[PDB]
RNA sequence: CUUGAGUCUCGUAGAGGGGGGUAGAAUUCCAGGUGUAGCGGUGAAAUGCGUAGAGAUCUGGAGGAAUACCGGUGGCGAAGGCGGCCCCCUGGACGAAGACUGACGCUCAGGUGCGAAAGCGUGGGGAGCAAACAGGAUUAGAUACCCUGGUAGUCCACGCCGUAAACGAUGUCGACUUGGAGGUUGUGCCCUUGAGGCGUGGCUUCCGGAGCUAACGCGUUAAGUCGACCGCCUGGGGAGUAC
C-alpha cells in the first residue's frame, strides 16, 4: 500500500551512495570473479585482485561482506565501482585520526624515494610521500636494516592530490591544479598513480588531484610498437610514473613508465 | 552617465610629467559633474612587445562616470598628445570601485 | 676576416629545396650552403639527407670564422628541418637554443589556389 | 571541471594577467575549452579579455615578436 | 616554439624536445592548411563532415562493441 | 531604445491611470515616440537595413493599432492622432 | 472576459545591423647592410628571376587586404548573411515575476521592401589572389588540367542589377500525439556540506517508437494526427525557349 512508499523510504534510509555499508554478500566465488549483492538492481563483476591480501592469495568465502562503491550506474549490464577504493576511505580515515591526538601510529617502512620522499606502505597499499617526511631530521633510512620497522610520524600531506610523506623511526620525537603546476615538475619527479582508461594508443594514469597524464604507448615498456598497453601492465592499477614533461599550459602532462 | 574604464600608457622618458596629466585629465571629468570612481597610477611597466620600438612604458588606469562628450574630448587629447603612446577608453556597467589585481 | 665564437644558423626549410645560412648573432651572413647547390637536383634535393650535406657543406664554409657556440633558427615546412640541425650538431658546434621561425599569418593574405591534380 | 564557475566570477580581468597566463599558450595561443574545461560563456570573456591584454601589452600575442 | 638547451643536456634530448614543441604548436599543420586557398564551401563542409565522422565513431561503434564478436 | 525616463514619461501622459501602460492610445504614443527617434538615425544611416526592419515593423504595429481604435472608438482615436499629429 | 496578440519593470547571451577609430602577424615593394652562386618550380622539366650580386639573412620605411589561436554539427539574423580589439548610433530574441490593454489575431493575389557571387555605371584604391592574355610543359592535338608571369575583378563610396543546388531541394500560423543521449542560453528551490541535487523556460545536434512513406527515410524542430490562408504541379523533349 504506503507500506511498499514507506518500505522505498526506509530502503532509502538504509543505504547511501559510495562503497559505505558492508552490505554485499559474496554469494559466488570463481577464479577468477567475485561477485556481491549490496541491494543493488544487479550483481558486481569483482576481480580476484581487488580481494587478495599481501601475499596473493583470498580472504573471503561465501556470505563475507565488503562495501563496494558507487554513483555510476548502468554500461549496459551490472553494477559497481570496485570495493578496494572503499579501503581508501577507511585508510583516509585512519591518516584523519591523527588531528584528534596530533599523532596516528601503525607501523611505516620506508626504503627510497621515487619522487623525492621515501615510500610508505600500510597493510597492504603503499604510499608516496615527499622527501622530507620520511625521516624527522637528516638520518636517512639507507643506513637503516633494509625496509625497516618504525610506524610512520606524518611529514607532509597534499590534501587534494594523495600524496603522504611519512616520519620512519625516532619514536622520542613527538583553476586549482594549473597556476602553480610546478611541484611534481622538475625533470623526473616519480608518481603512484593509478591507471583509467588504455585507449590503444596510451593508458591514462591520472592521480594528482585532478590531471591527466598519458604513458601513451612509445615507453610503456622496452619494447615500442607491437606491445598494446592492456596487455603488458593492466586496468585500475597504481604504477611507477614520472612527469617528463608539463604543459601547464594545453594541460598535457606527459608522463612515461620506461623508466 | 555612462561608467566608463580607462587605461592609457604613456612613454617612460615623459614618466615625471604624468601626475600633471593625470591631474589635467581628471580636471576635466570633473567639470562636466563627472565622477571619478578609482585612479591606479600602475607606474613604470615592462612591455609584452615592445610598441613604437620601446621596452617599457608608464601605465595609468582611471575610472570615470562622465558624459560622453567629455570622453570623447579626452580621446581627442590622447591621439593628438605624444606622450600618451596607447589608450584604451572602454565602457562597463557599474563603477568598480575596488581596486585592481596587479595593484593588490 | 675576424673570427667569432657565437652566431646564428637560418635553416630555410621549403618542401623543394633546403637552405642553410650561418650568420653572426646581428644579422651579417658568414656563409650559406644548398641542397641545389651540393649536387641533388629535383627528387634528390627534396630529401633530408640533401640537407644534411647543405648543411654539412655550410658547416665547413663558417670554419675560418671560428664558431663554437650556435643558435638555430629553423623556418618552413620540409624534410631539411630535423635532419639539418642533426648534420650541423655531428659538425661540432654547441647548439645553444633551438627555434621555429615559420611564418604563420594571422589570417593575412589570401593563397594561390588549390592545385588540380 | 571550470575555474570560473566554482570561483563564481561575474566578468573575467584583462588586468588579472596571471589568471590569464594560464590559459595562454607558451608560443602565445588562446588554449582551447576541451583542454582546459572552461564552460562555454566563460571561455568566450576569457578570450576577449586575453585579446584586450594582447592590445595593451600585457600579454604578448605571440612568443616569436619583437 | 623557442627553447633553450639546458646545462649538461644531451643533444638528441633537445631536439627531441623541440620536435614536441613544434607538435603541441601545430606549426607544420598550420602551414600545410595555408599552402593553398580553401573556398569558404569547402572548410565548412570538412568541419562538418569530420563532426559527422566522430560522432559515428563515438555511438555506431559502442554500440556494436556491446554484442561479443566471437 | 526607448529610454526608461521617457517610456514612464509617456506612459504617464497618454495613459488613464499611469500604471496602465498597456491602454491602446499609450503603446501607440510609445510607438509614435520610438518612430521619431530613429529618423534621426535613419537619416545618418541609409544603408542600417536590419534596423530600418524593425521601424518598419513598429510602423506596422502602430497602423494596426491606430485601426484597432478607429473602429472600437472614433472620438479617442481622433484625439489621439491631433496630440501625436498622425495624418492618418 | 483573458487563455491568443501586444505594452510596461528588471536582467541575460549574442560574428545581428550602420558609422568611426585602432592592434598585431604575414605577404609585396622600396632604400640600405651582410654575403656568394644559385634560386624557383614539377611527376620530371622548362619558361622565369640571378655575378648589372638573386635566393638567404638583418635594419628602416611604404601601402593594401584579411583577421591565426579562441572556434565548437557554438552563437546571432526574416532570408541573403555576419568573426581581431575599442567606442558611438541601432534592430531583434529570451527569461523572471508581477501590472495593464482586452481578440487588437492568422494568412495574403496585386503592391512594397531586403536579397550571395559574378556583372554594370561614376569616382577612389590596388598588397595578395586571379577570369582574359602571354610564355613553358604535358599531349596525337591540349585554344585544358600542371608551371612562370599576369590585366579586369576582388577592396572602399554612392547608384543599378534581382539571380544561385538563394537547399532542410520541406510555405506561413496554431493545436494535439511514446522516449533516449547531448549542446547552448536563462531562471526557481536545495545543507552550492563540492566541480553538484531536484526542477522549469527558450533555441539547437544526433538516434529512435507509434504513425506515415514508392521506398529511401521523417519521426514533438514530422514527411505523424488536424484546422486556416496562400504559392505551385498535370508525360518526356521542343522550352523556361520564341513572339
Amino acid at each position: 500500500e504506503s507500506f511498499a512508499q514507506l518500505f522505498e523510504e526506509s530502503l532509502k534510509e538504509i543505504e547511501t551512495r559510495p562503497g559505505s555499508i558492508v552490505r554485499g554478500v559474496v554469494v559466488a566465488i570463481d577464479k577468477d570473479v567475485v561477485l556481491v549483492d549490496a541491494g543493488l538492481k544487479s550483481e558486481s563483476a569483482i576481480p580476484a585482485e581487488q580481494f587478495k591480501n599481501a601475499q596473493g592469495e583470498l580472504e573471503i568465502q561465501v556470505g563475507d561482506e565488503v562495501d563496494v562503491a558507487l554513483d555510476a550506474v548502468e554500461d549496459g549490464f551490472g553494477e559497481t565501482l570496485l570495493s578496494r577504493e572503499k579501503a581508501k576511505r577507511h585508510e583516509a580515515w585512519i591518516t584523519l585520526e591523527k588531528a584528534y591526538e596530533d599523532a596516528e601510529t601503525v607501523t611505516g617502512v620506508i626504503n627510497g624515494k621515487v619522487k623525492g620522499g621515501f615510500t610508505v606502505e600500510l597493510n597492504g597499499i603503499r604510499a608516496f610521500l615527499p622527501g622530507s617526511l620520511v625521516d624527522v631530521r637528516p638520518v636517512r633510512d639507507t643506513l637503516h636494516l633494509e625496509g625497516k620497522e618504525l610506524e610512520f610520524k606524518v611529514i607532509k600531506l597534499d590534501q587534494k592530490r594523495n600524496n603522504v610523506v611519512v616520519s620512519r623511526r625516532a619514536v622520542i620525537e613527538s583553476e586549482d591544479p594549473w597556476v602553480a603546476i610546478a611541484k611534481r615538475y622538475p625533470e623526473g619527479t616519480k608518481l603512484t598513480g593509478r591507471v583509467t582508461n588504455l585507449t590503444d594508443y596510451g593508458c591514462f594514469v591520472e592521480i594528482e588531484e585532478g590531471v591527466e597524464g598519458l604513458v601513451h604507448v612509445s615507453e610503456m615498456d622496452w619494447t615500442n610498437k607491437n606491445i598494446h598497453p592492456s596487455k603488458v601492465v593492466n586496468v585500475g592499477d597504481v604504477v611507477e610514473v614520472m612527469v617528463l614533461d608539463i604543459d601547464e599550459e594545453r594541460r598535457r602532462i606527459s608522463l612515461g613508465l620506461k623508466q | 552617465m555612462r561608467h566608463y574604464e580607462i587605461v592609457f600608457m604613456v612613454h617612460p622618458d615623459q614618466s615625471e610629467q604624468v601626475p600633471g596629466m593625470i591631474e589635467r585629465y581628471t580636471a576635466a571629468i570633473t567639470g562636466a559633474e563627472g565622477k571619478i570612481h578609482r585612479l591606479e597610477d600602475w607606474g613604470r611597466r615592462q612591455l609584452a612587445y615592445p610598441i613604437n620600438k620601446l621596452h617599457k612604458a608608464h601605465y595609468v588606469l582611471m575610472n570615470v562616470e562622465a558624459p560622453q562628450e567629455v570622453i570623447d574630448e579626452l580621446e581627442t587629447t590622447f591621439r593628438f598628445n605624444d606622450a600618451v603612446i596607447r589608450s584604451m577608453v572602454m565602457r562597463t556597467k557599474h563603477a568598480v570601485t575596488e581596486a585592481s589585481p596587479m595593484v593588490k | 676576416r675576424k673570427q667569432v665564437s657565437d652566431g646564428v644558423a637560418h635553416i630555410h626549410a621549403s618542401f623543394n629545396n633546403t637552405i642553410v645560412t650561418i650568420t653572426d648573432r646581428q644579422g651579417n651572413a658568414l656563409g650559406w650552403a644548398t641542397a641545389g647547390g651540393s649536387g641533388f637536383r629535383g627528387s634528390r634535393k627534396s630529401t633530408p639527407f640533401a640537407a644534411q650535406v647543405a648543411a654539412e657543406r655550410c658547416a665547413d664554409a663558417v670554419k675560418e670564422y671560428g664558431i663554437k657556440n650556435l643558435e638555430v633558427m629553423v623556418k618552413g615546412p620540409g624534410p631539411g628541418r630535423e635532419s639539418t640541425i642533426r648534420a650541423l650538431n655531428a659538425a661540432g658546434f654547441r647548439i645553444t637554443n633551438i627555434t621555429d621561425v615559420t611564418p604563420i599569418p594571422h589570417n593575412g593574405c589570401r593563397p594561390p589556389k588549390k592545385r588540380r591534380v | 571541471f571550470c575555474r570560473f564557475t566554482a570561483e563564481g566570477v561575474q566578468e573575467i580581468d584583462y588586468k588579472d594577467i596571471a589568471t590569464l597566463k594560464n590559459y595562454i599558450t607558451e608560443s602565445g595561443k588562446i588554449v582551447p575549452s576541451r583542454i582546459t574545461g572552461t564552460r562555454a560563456k566563460y571561455q568566450r570573456q576569457l578570450a576577449r579579455a586575453i585579446k584586450r591584454a594582447r592590445y595593451l601589452s600585457l600579454l604578448p600575442y605571440t612568443d616569436r615578436h619583437q | 616554439p623557442v627553447i633553450k638547451v639546458r646545462e649538461n643536456e644531451p643533444f638528441d634530448v633537445a631536439l627531441r624536445r623541440f620536435k614536441r614543441s613544434c607538435e603541441k604548436a601545430g606549426v607544420l599543420a598550420e602551414v600545410r592548411r595555408r599552402e593553398f586557398y580553401e573556398k569558404p564551401t569547402t572548410e565548412r563542409k570538412r568541419a562538418k563532415a569530420s563532426a559527422v565522422k566522430r560522432h559515428a565513431k563515438k555511438l555506431a561503434r559502442e554500440n556494436a562493441r556491446r554484442t561479443r564478436l566471437y | 531604445s526607448l529610454s526608461t525616463e521617457a517610456t514612464a514619461k509617456i506612459v504617464s501622459e497618454f495613459g488613464r491611470d499611469a500604471n496602465d501602460t498597456g491602454s491602446t492610445e499609450v503603446q501607440v504614443a510609445l510607438l509614435t515616440a520610438q518612430i521619431n527617434h530613429l529618423q534621426g538615425h535613419f537619416a545618418e544611416h541609409k544603408k542600417d537595413h536590419h534596423s530600418r526592419r524593425g521601424l518598419l515593423r513598429m510602423v506596422s504595429q502602430r497602423r494596426k493599432l491606430l485601426d484597432y481604435l478607429k473602429r472600437k472608438d472614433v472620438a479617442r482615436y481622433t484625439q489621439l492622432i491631433e496630440r501625436l499629429g498622425l495624418r492618418r
